[PDB]
């Protein structure tokens, strides 16, 4: 058996670490942005790292929820930052200067250098 | 050879695995890059998920047509469904539109498509549906 | 949930690990027992081979035609050929029964389909096809 | 060929089969030209099948395997198969045609039972 996806969330005082594992299209899409948003009710975060390390494949869906975050982080004053990006996901990011507003970091710390938290 | 086959099935998001899955499989005959695949897979997804929350607005009840044909190295994928149809698929067709910006669409879908294959050619009519085209050659070793 | 598939393909060896693949996929989303996808792996790769090598005797252009619906926690799986037929239905079903021995042919496909799953209806007019209805309820934790 | 590697073995009189993939009608083809192919080049006495890395056997893994038991009973040897998942033993019970043809443990036990190992 498995999840399509599988959805790691870690938080570390006001910073929210989510790792990504399998595919991401629009089925498995909302049920990450629906997993999220729950987290970020729940919590007054400010700052979001999205490890696509372990994500085997991606589509526009996944465009599409990952911009849709980083909407929802900066309308708080937050920032988001993707880390661990694959030459495939990286190749989709490059196909529209949109999504150069995307901050993309090599690994995990480093990201969070980025964020201003380490 | 000529091998060739045809899929249908609901108009549910978790059949977009499934079509991935499918293509791919029976593309495999071809020993294709790694790349090519992905391009493959991606972009069959890229045209389901098209039908599904575009041609039938997310109702399983619908119908997504599928067809790969094998051949001389090439691929050849197709789309198709009884949905609600393009108005201005000249416009459809350009970056970032979408016309479901409520549900989070990037709008990038088509672009993709075009980016990774060979070809594409998208027909649509007002009420009676979608059928996109997909050539891709394979690079062989 | 209510979810249907329906795949078309040129009757090719190669492809009755097609099937397997597409089938398993399909059904895969209800969570079944290893043994239930084995066991449902195996009893679609026993019915599209005879539909391959009995219904159309190896050419390559005949059509096998596999329908699966899958829908709360059952499994309706339909093999279809327009091939030869079964002039004794009855006959064939009895285990080590084969017309075909000179072929290493064991007599053992509808022993295991009528054990892999629930149910097996097998109705066959000679000269227009073939078709296997099997269904399976899928144990769920 | 596809989805079953071969990897055969020669040893004085005795030819090891090992099978690693998925074995049906398609495959088993490939499997039955590939051995009888040996059986023509050498004088093969006996057949020791190593199923450990089988991972799928429908109907016409039963089928292949009769098929070498046959060429292998005409020259008085005889087949040993070892390394047999539940899944494959259980297509051996079920047709029944396996209370004949040996099973052991491992391809160690076979050819043990063979004489060679
Ligand atoms: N099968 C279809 N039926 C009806 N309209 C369609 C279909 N496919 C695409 N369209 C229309 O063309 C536009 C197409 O493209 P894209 O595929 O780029 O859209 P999105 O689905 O909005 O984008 P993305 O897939 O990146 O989220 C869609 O937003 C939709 O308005
Ligand atoms: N699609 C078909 N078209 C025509 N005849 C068929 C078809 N499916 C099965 N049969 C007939 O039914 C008989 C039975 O089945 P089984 O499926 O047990 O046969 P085999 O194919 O001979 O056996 P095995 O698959 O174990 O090698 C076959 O020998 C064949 O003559
Ligand atoms: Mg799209
Ligand atoms: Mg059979």
């Amino acid at each position: 058996s498995h999840m399509s996806l599988a959805i790691d969330l870690e938080v570390k005082q006001d910073v929210l670490i989510v790792r990504l594992s399998g595919e991401l299209d629009h089925h498995t899409a909302e049920e990450l942005r629906e997993q999220v948003t729950d987290v970020l009710e729940n919590r007054a975060i400010r700052h979001i790292v999205l490890n696509l390390g372990q994500l085997t494949f991606m589509d526009a869906s996944g465009l599409g929820v990952i911009l849709g975050r980083y909407k929802q982080i900066k309308n708080v004053g937050g920032q988001m930052v993707v880390c661990a990006v694959s030459p495939a996901v990286k190749r989709l990011f490059d196909m529209s200067g949109l999504f150069k507003i995307i901050r993309v970091e090599a690994d995990e710390q480093f990201a969070l250098q980025a964020l201003g938290v380490a | 050879m000529r091998n060739e086959m045809h899929l249908q099935f609901s108009a549910r998001s978790e059949n977009e695995s499934f079509a991935r899955v499918t293509v791919a499989a029976f593309v495999a005959q071809l020993d294709p890059t790694m790349d090519e695949l992905t391009e493959i897979k991606t972009v069959v997804s890229e045209a389901v998920t098209n039908a599904i929350i575009h041609g039938y607005n997310n109702d399983p009840n619908g119908i997504v047509s599928i067809s790969v044909i094998i051949e001389d190295g090439v691929v050849h994928l197709t789309v198709r469904d009884e949905g609600v149809g393009i108005p201005d698929i000249e416009e459809a067709r350009q970056p970032l539109f979408t016309t479901k910006p409520e549900l989070e669409r990037s709008g990038m879908g088509f672009t993709i498509m075009e980016n990774f294959m060979d070809e594409v050619i998208v027909e649509s009519e007002v009420n009676k549906g979608t059928t996109v085209y997909l050539k891709k050659h394979i690079v062989k070793s």
